[PDB]
DNA sequence: GATACGAATCTTTTTTTCCGTATAGCCGTAGC
DNA sequence: GCTACGGCTATACGG
DNA sequence: GATTCGTATC
């Protein structure tokens, strides 16, 4: 049918989860009309698509949607005459007139709403172009801004956009909503199992329901109906195994460069990406209570370090390799 | 229908005695217009500020009822090219008065976004059609702006709201509202404003839709916290108590904890023991250096995104080290 | 043609250097109506494409391969002409963004909303090549038009990767074989077409040369055994790159010669390698490496090299002229080994 | 290579009618055109290589005199000339009868690029003036010639609309019809509809609609067909329209859309057709 | 005759506005 | 007296 | 601005 990122996306505010304060805010505009320009922000996966529509869903309904709501995202030029010209005209126009269905079925507010998903790769132009268009005609056009980098924003669009950051689904945020997904679809996993998958989606629902639809397909294709283990959910997820890991902190143990360098060869040859492997050396330095405190603030600040490297889309060998090197004359 | 507006643009202030803050440009401007001499105004400030309404009070109250046509308003969102300063403005401010007498007013909002030919063609205008046009020019940065349009415009500054005109305006819109604030919501509020009242506004906004019942409620300061996702300032006592004396396992435990208790985000952390660590007095003047390096560093990462717990990690560490030059 | 491609695993059946990795395809390919976006990231060489290529003709049946290539037009906002060629082939796609520079968003952009409009697969060679901004289009254009596309790229090192597309695909990693597979796949091949093969330590020797690469491991096989007259020996040479033997005379002359002369001639190799269009990043890493394989530098030298490697390869990903960091880098190793 | 053909415009008026309609065509179209002397019939392609292709037949009968010869297959000589030269020389030689004559215009191939010896009488009033043209033209190829082929057009969705002639009572309101949506100046698209008769012309933009119907009796050569195009060519099919009686449209759903002119001269029938290429997809 | 002076050489492939041309639409006059 | 076509002009496009 | 070669002048 359809992948279960896709198929378990919420319809309404109620299955939207662990994002408490930004919906109850929005279910409270429902009875109103007084909504403000809204800026959702947060970690990828978190939910303000979801969000968005589930709220675009419950105000105007599947047939006032068409003609009450301009979608412009990523995937379309959103230059300064775009915004200049297509947003303008778009929030001057005069609001549709709702049918009698709408006007009893449905609020139906006085005002249209304009969302602007990824808006965190707009041109500063084109925001100051965005400021006096909403400003003007905020009683005739909402605007909601979609985005994962706050700083991408300029002052004053987030002065005249209310702020409702998305909180990061942890394992305690979305448990619930993956224990549903599971039993919705008939998985069957030991203890410990979606904590785990939460644990390594951090900070990602999307990514988790990948996880369990990948693992519950590994099941069904092994066929033996036996429940799934972490030990699998680590593999597909591409978390380094812990044997491996402790290879890597026993010779980095010895400050060899050359047997260093041999063993990351080697590591490299079996396509472990280095962001995981850096999060997880970090997890052990870190809890591991053989170091003292100025070992573990010169490994915080190399592991800082390589991850913003890293983070800039460089060469994963150097990079893997100059910190274990760095490490072994800790 | 002001009933169905965000109350940003719902307490937008009509006259100038609305406008809280900025006593002093707003005595000045009453005093030119008493005088019935206005030069060309320039308002500079952050956003938020009050300059657009200030700007549009005074408009208002100078032609109370011509305000149509004797008032050109451009912004962003309209082309101001060449071609359109050449043209539009020219016209506008070459005709005579229609029945007004006094001058005309062109108000050009955010000019840091016009280019540097507008503005040098804008020049000559504002200082030939000076007889019966006055100019007044907004914006939040100077230094987009040429230098000779900054000599021949009065250049007011506007000020970041101060902690009084907060408390004025938002006892007015909880008299309208007829909502209740403890004093400690009320200090948090203003502390989180940081001189906006935009941000003021939709917080309190966001609060009264917080309240299961909005009247017989009252909005604490839990409530503020809860519906701007921002960590207490005992959250943050506790982080960097944790941080400056414990160990590392037990700080970097406490973080996680305070962390996943309310899903605070690292940044406001950050944000908060940055404030904090400002109050402090250090002797040495290298832990201040390493502080805000690192913090800075680790901020600017956070901006461009990565790893959340080694961030957090970073944060941890910097603030050791930094703090271990104090010996 | 070339034996690269001779004995190219049609099947998912046929790939016998994985195993878990066939199985888990095969786990994919059992129901393909739920079949979410896929990312492979691994060494290059692995056989990431050639699982795609199986795993396509798992779920569609025979008959992927029959490629036919096209020419295709594009304008970016500007009136240009954009003669981007297009490799479809029944339900499935190919683009790649090595022929397309910083114009590579607006290509993919009209592509997949025209191939948009059961579900047609589209594969996106290079993925790390993207500008971030055609991976802003993509990851809307794959979370909204899922129903009837679907988007398998292959990546090596797939870091410069943004973190919504990562969030958005099933991660699936293509370890490299060991020698020992590679040397199982040869013997293949010379069973397959005869070549003398006098010792069965060359296949190892031309395995282990190869660093877990079979299209390398190939070329090398074929080049050997067309020079050595359709055989082999054990005393045969082992043939390189010759930018490879270029990089290595270069890490010879840094070690010999540290001036500002040398300088400018290592300047003029590295201009020599730009110009035969090797990109700057493989040329700094394949520098170091070579670097690191001298005998005659001690720990801290070693140190040094890896740590200026590391900070000049983050400012060639964040800059624009990749001589200046090359350049540094070099001068900077001169600097450290005098 | 001795290509040399003659025309008299008074002795047969609607195949001399049909080249001029052609010329103007390729002429509007875009600059130069593609002449293909094929040993029976002349073959008039303007090709672009989204924008379309008009390939236009000509019999062999349609001229009093067509010897074409050439070591190519059939005889085959395509040449590639400027439409303006040969416009300009199509206009004279139309005024040379308005202002009175019947004389023929004898043209010759006179030398790879080689020019054709357009000349022809003009006689006011008994004087003899010479009117002598030479217009250059490239000579194509033979396997350029074999990169040019008539793009084939599939009948899985194409569905045929028989137009009304011209001629009779409904030719005018549907010349009209057609014509509708012309007389806007900010239209760059226009998207048919067809239920299975009607033709529809809709202009759906961002806050304007447009919904021009043809209520007339129509009929289908022998289910929904919708196809969006640019205006240009749908100016370019109403000219079309205007100077041929047997029209035919063809509406591929969002594939393409066929605009058939066919002048019946029974003898080989002269055909034109416009291959449009949708602007965007549905 | 020594020196100051002069020549030759050391070199290249998004956004706004503006200048001139293309083109379609409309009005005025010759002809049917 | 009406229509067709040539000349003049306003507007969009391109580089 | 630097080098190298050629003239006119002191
Ligand atoms: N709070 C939530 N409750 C339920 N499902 C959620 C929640 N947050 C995320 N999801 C799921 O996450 C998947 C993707 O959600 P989206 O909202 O489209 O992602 P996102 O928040 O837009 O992140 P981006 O697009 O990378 S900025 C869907 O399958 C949702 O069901
Ligand atoms: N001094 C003030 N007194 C009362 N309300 C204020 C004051 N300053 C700002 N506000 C409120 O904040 C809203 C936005 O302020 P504006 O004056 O419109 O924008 P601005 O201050 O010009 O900032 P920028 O630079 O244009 S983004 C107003 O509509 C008021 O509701
Ligand atoms: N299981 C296998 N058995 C034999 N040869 C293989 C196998 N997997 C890959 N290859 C060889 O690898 C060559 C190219 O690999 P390729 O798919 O280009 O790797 P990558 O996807 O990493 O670029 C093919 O010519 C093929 O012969
Ligand atoms: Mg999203
Ligand atoms: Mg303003």
């Amino acid at each position: 049918q359809q992948p279960w990122v896709e198929k378990y996306r919420p319809k309404n505010l109620d299955e939207v989860t662990a994002q408490d304060h930004a919906v109850t805010v929005l279910k409270k505009t429902l009875k109103s009309a007084n909504l403000p320009h809204m800026l959702f922000y947060g970690p990828p996966g978190t939910g303000k698509t979801s969000t968005i529509l589930a709220l675009t869903k419950e105000l105007y309904g599947p047939d006032l949607m068409k003609s009450r709501i301009l979608e412009l995202n990523a995937s379309d030029e959103r230059g300064i005459s775009i915004v200049r010209e297509k947003v303008k005209n778009f929030a001057r126009l005069t609001v549709s007139k709702p049918s009698k269905h709408d006007l009893e079925n449905y609020p139906c507010p006085p005002y249209k709403i304009i969302i602007l998903d990824e808006a965190d790769s707009m041109t500063a132009d084109a925001q100051s172009a965005l400021r006096r268009t909403m400003e003007t005609y905020s009683g005739v056009t909402r605007f909601c801004l979609i985005c994962n980098y706050v700083t991408r924003i300029i002052d004053p669009l987030a002065s005249r956009c209310s702020k409702f950051r998305f909180k990061a689904l942890d394992a305690s945020n979305a448990i619930d909503r993956l224990r549903f997904i599971s039993e919705q679809e008939n998985v069957k996993c030991d203890d410990g199992v979606l904590e785990r998958i939460l644990d390594i989606s951090a900070g990602d629902l999307r990514r988790g329901i990948t996880l369990l639809q990948s693992a519950s397909k590994g099941a069904q294709y092994l066929g033996d109906g036996k429940n799934i283990t972490s030990t699998q959910v680590e593999e597909l997820a591409g978390v380094v195994p812990h044997d491996i890991l402790i290879e890597i902190v026993e010779k980095v143990k010895s400050g060899d460069f050359d047997e260093i360098k041999k063993y990351v060869n080697t590591f490299m040859k079996s396509g472990w990406s280095a962001a995981s492997v850096v999060n997880q050396l970090h997890e052990y330095y870190i809890t591991n209570d053989n170091f003292d405190t100025n070992f573990k603030n010169q490994i915080s600040w190399l592991l800082f370090t390589t991850d913003s490297r890293l983070n800039n889309g460089t060469n994963e060998h150097i990079q893997l390799l100059n910190l274990l090197v760095k490490i072994s004359q800790l | 229908s002001k009933e169905n507006l965000p109350w940003v643009e719902k307490y937008r202030p009509e006259t100038l005695d609305e406008v809280y803050g900025q006593n002093e440009v707003i005595t000045t401007v009453r005093k030119f217009v008493d005088e019935g001499k206005l030069p060309h105004l320039l308002f500079y400030g952050p956003p938020g500020t009050g300059k657009t309404s200030t700007i549009v009070a005074l408009a208002r109250e100078i032609y109370g009822k011509n305000y149509s046509n004797m008032v050109l308003e451009l912004n962003a969102s309209d082309d101001r090219g060449i071609d359109v300063v050449r043209n539009q403005i020219k016209d506008f401010a070459s005709t005579r008065q229609i029945f007004s007498k006094g001058f005309k007013l062109i108000i050009l909002d955010e000019a840091d976004a016009m280019t540097n030919a507008a503005q040098n063609a804008l020049r000559r205008v504002i200082e030939r059609y000076t007889k019966n046009t006055r100019f007044c020019v907004l914006a939040n940065y100077a230094h987009k702006l040429t230098p000779a349009l900054l000599s021949r415009c009065t250049r007011f500054r506007f000020q970041p709201l101060p902690q009084e005109a907060i408390e004025r305006r938002i006892a007015n819109v909880l008299v309208h509202e007829k909502l209740k604030l403890s004093p400690n919501a009320e200090k948090a509020l203003i502390e989180l404003s940081n001189g906006d009242m935009r941000r003021v506004l939709n917080v309190l906004q966001s609060c009264k839709a917080t309240l299961d019942n909005p009247d017989e409620d009252e909005i604490s300061d839990d409530v503020i916290y809860e519906c701007c996702g921002a960590p207490r300032p005992s959250d943050l006592k506790a982080v960097l108590k944790s941080i400056l004396e414990d160990d590392w396992g037990t700080a970097h435990y406490t973080l996680n904890k305070v962390r996943s208790a309310k899903g605070l985000a690292l940044i406001d952390l950050i944000e908060g023991i940055v404030k904090i660590l400002e109050d402090y007095e250090l002797q040495n003047e290298e832990t201040r250096v390493h502080l805000l390096t690192k913090l800075a560093d680790i901020e600017y990462s956070i901006s461009k995104g990565g790893n959340d717990q080694i961030q957090g990690s970073a944060v941890i560490g910097a603030i050791k080290a930094s703090f271990e030059n104090e010996t | 043609s070339l034996w690269v491609d001779k004995y190219r695993p049609k099947s998912l059946n046929a790939l016998s250097h994985n195993e878990e990795l066939t199985n888990f395809l095969k786990s994919l390919s059992d129901q393909p109506r739920d079949l979410p976006h896929l990312l492979l990231y691994g060494p290059n060489g692995t056989g990431k494409k050639t699982r795609c290529m199986a795993l396509l003709e798992s779920i569609f049946g025979p008959g992927v391969y029959r490629l036919k290539i096209d020419v295709r037009q594009f304008v970016t906002a500007s009136n240009r002409k954009l003669e981007l060629n297009v490799v479809s082939s029944p339900y499935h796609l190919e683009i790649t963004p090595s022929d397309m520079g910083n114009n590579d968003r607006i290509v993919i952009q009209e592509l997949l909303k025209e191939v948009a409009q059961r579900y047609k697969c589209v594969i996106i060679n290079e993925a790390n090549s993207l500008t971030k901004d055609a991976q802003a289009a993509l990851r809307r254009t794959m979370e909204k038009y899922s129903k009837n596309i679907r988007l398998i790229m292959v990546c090596d090192s797939m870091s410069p990767i943004i973190a919504p597309i990562k969030s958005r695909c099933l991660l699936i990693r293509c370890p490299a074989p060991s020698d020992s597979e590679i040397s199982t796949i040869l013997s293949d091949v010379v069973t397959n077409e005869r070549i003398q093969l006098e010792t069965k330590d060359i296949l190892k020797r031309i395995a282990q040369a190869s660093n877990g690469n079979l299209r390398v491991s190939l070329l090398m096989l074929e080049s050997m055994a067309l020079n050595n007259e359709l055989a082999l020996k054990s005393s045969s040479p082992i043939i390189k790159p010759d930018w490879i033997i270029v990089i290595h005379k270069l890490t010879r002359k840094i070690v010999k010669e540290r001036s500002v002369n040398s300088l400018i001639e290592c300047r003029a190799v590295l201009y020599d390698l730009l110009a035969h269009c090797i990109p700057a990043n493989i040329i700094l890493k394949e520098l170091t490496f070579s670097l690191l394989d001298v005998e005659t530098l001690n720990t801290t030298n070693k140190s040094s090299i890896i740590e200026y490697s590391s900070v000049f390869d983050e400012r060639l990903s964040l800059g624009n002229k990749a001589i200046f960091h090359l350049e540094g880098f070099i001068a900077k190793v001169m600097c450290c080994l005098d | 290579m001795k290509l040399k053909l003659i025309v008299n415009g008074c002795e047969a008026p609607d195949d001399y009618k049909l080249l001029r309609t052609t010329i103007n065509t390729v002429a509007s179209l875009r600059k130069t055109a593609i002449l293909r002397f094929n040993s029976e019939r002349l073959t008039i392609i303007s090709t672009p290589k989204d924008t379309g292709q008009l390939w236009c037949t000509i019999p062999h009968d349609v001229f009093r005199l067509y010897t074409v010869i050439s070591a190519r297959e059939l005889n085959t000589i395509t040449m590639e000339c400027n439409c303006d030269s040969l416009l300009s020389v199509f206009k004279r030689y139309d005024r040379v009868m308005n202002q009175g004559s019947s004389s023929n215009m004898t043209i010759k191939l006179q030398s790879p690029i080689c020019a054709l010896g357009i000349t022809f009488e003009e006689i006011v009033h008994n004087k003899v003036i010479m009117h002598s043209f030479k217009v250059p033209v490239k000579l194509l190829f033979r396997a350029q010639d074999t990169r040019i082929q008539e793009p084939m057009i599939n009948y899985i969705q194409l569905m045929m609309y028989k137009l009304p002639p011209i001629s009779g009572e409904f030719g005018s309101a549907f010349h009209g019809f057609i014509r509708r949506v012309e007389r806007y100046s900010n239209v760059n698209h226009i998207h048919l509809m067809g239920v299975k008769v009607e033709l529809k012309i809709i202009v759906n933009e961002l806050d304007w609609h447009l919904e021009i119907c043809w209520n007339g009796p129509l009929d289908s050569v022998i289910s929904t067909h919708e196809v969006i195009i640019r205006c240009k060519d749908w100016k370019v099919c109403s000219k079309l329209y205007a100077a041929f009686e047997e029209v035919v449209l063809a509406i591929s759903h969002d594939e393409s859309c066929v605009f058939h002119c066919s002048l019946d001269r029974g003898r080989e029938r002269g055909q034109i057709i416009y291959y449009i290429a949708r602007s965007k997809g549905l």
